[PDB]
């Protein structure tokens, strides 16, 4: 649609984005992260090496002033998909992994 | 997935036509789990699955079509350890808590 | 009047505006039809 | 050199070649594609695994 | 915040800042690194094929001469994080490596 | 005066017009002579 991608680039544009700068107001203020975890499934455990594979989705949850914008003057537009590689993301990893994979395996919308 | 890429990484060149039409077909290697039952092995026979589905994306946005219910099998390089009984897809919805 | 050229002039018009993040339905309630389907090139492995 | 870079330059130059387009001529032409192939080394067939693995 | 926006964009200003120059002044002087590795753990000892695999953070510390700033005409900002990629980094590693893998893992900010 | 200074203007000067596609001689008959040297390291393996 001409509306959401108009949208898009509105929110996504560079110029006015920094996806490098934490979205915090007030200064010295905080950004909150809502964190969840669903196991899909227990892969394996092996004994042996000690290390345990897990198939999870890890549900994680901010605000960002900087991604608002106005249903009214957007087509009545209420929620959009935008790449997670083009936002600020807080870097929640697996700390006590093995193998040194600190990451996700997707990185989706 | 078990042990693998959840998406296509290896991104081939998509053909487009003048109408709009966009055909993408890129290879992959998936590494799947399935529950494996031995019980009459080694005369067994295994009945391994294979769940896609767009993941940001609900059905009101999004929806799958079966290009054609039997999996193809016009460029299958046999195996030599293995035939291949059936194989099918099944269209499913369902709702999950995560989203609404 | 190569088909080269008729060609670059294709690819300079369809990506003028063109947005990869937005989904392509002219209609917000449109809903992307996509047709899927598997083809098997071998069994690897049944581990 | 000079006229080597110039020449680099100008066969390169994006504003007027396009990398993604088949050098195709006379509308419905193809191109044709000569191939070969030159075997080095036969590094290694591992029967257990059913592959052949070549230079 | 804005601020922290502005203080990066001007740090990192290309016309001011780039990164293929050591931060040298006084003509001939050198830069001092400070190196301390903390170990995070100690992942196995192979000793069929001689190799130890370890898990550890690299700390580095310099002084960079052409990243300062006056914390009151930034909202009294006294750090900032910076990406890596984009600093003028001291190119230390492993030597004695074994796969042939020197550089670290991530390069985090 | 510093040494960043001149080094960040030698550098703007060298990159200018600098082609790296293009082989580095003045003139077209010349050859480029290159001095090769190997330094192991340690030998990893013998399979
Ligand atoms: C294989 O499993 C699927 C899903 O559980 C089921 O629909 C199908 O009937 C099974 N096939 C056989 C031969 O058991
Ligand atoms: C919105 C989103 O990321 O959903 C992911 C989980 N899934 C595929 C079960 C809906």
């Amino acid at each position: 649609t001409d509306t959401e991608e108009r949208l898009v680039e509105h929110l996504l544009d560079p110029s006015r984005y920094n996806k490098l700068i934490r979205p915090a107001t007030n200064g010295s203020e905080l950004v909150t992260v809502q964190l969840m975890v669903s196991l899909a499934q227990l892969i394996s455990v092996h004994e042996r090496e000690q290390i345990m594979t897990t198939n999870v989705w890890l549900t994680q949850e901010w605000e960002d002033y900087r991604l608002t914008w106005k249903p009214e003057e957007f087509d009545n537009m209420k929620k959009v998909r935008l790449p997670s590689k083009h936002i600020w993301l807080p870097d929640v990893v697996l700390y006590n992994n093995a193998d040194g994979m600190y990451e996700v395996s997707f990185y989706s919308n | 997935n078990a042990d693998g890429d959840f998406a296509v990484t290896h991104l081939t060149k998509a053909h487009l036509f003048h109408d709009g039409r966009v055909q993408w077909t890129p290879p992959a290697i998936y590494k799947s789990s399935c529950s494996i039952d031995v019980t009459f092995f080694p005369f067994d026979q295994q009945n391994c699955t294979m769940k896609f589905g767009s993941w940001t994306y609900d059905k009101a946005k999004i929806d799958l079509v079966n290009m054609h219910s039997r999996v193809d099998q016009l460029d299958f390089w046999e195996s030599g350890e293995w035939v291949i009984v059936d194989a099918v897809g099944t269209y499913n919805t369902r709702k999950y808590e995560c989203c609404a | 009047e190569t088909r080269a050229h008729a060609e670059e002039r294709l690819l300079k018009k369809l990506f003028s505006g063109y947005n990869k993040w937005s989904r392509p339905v002219a209609n917000i309630s449109d809903v992307v039809l996509v047709r899927f389907g598997l083809s098997i090139a071998q069994l690897i492995d049944v581990d």
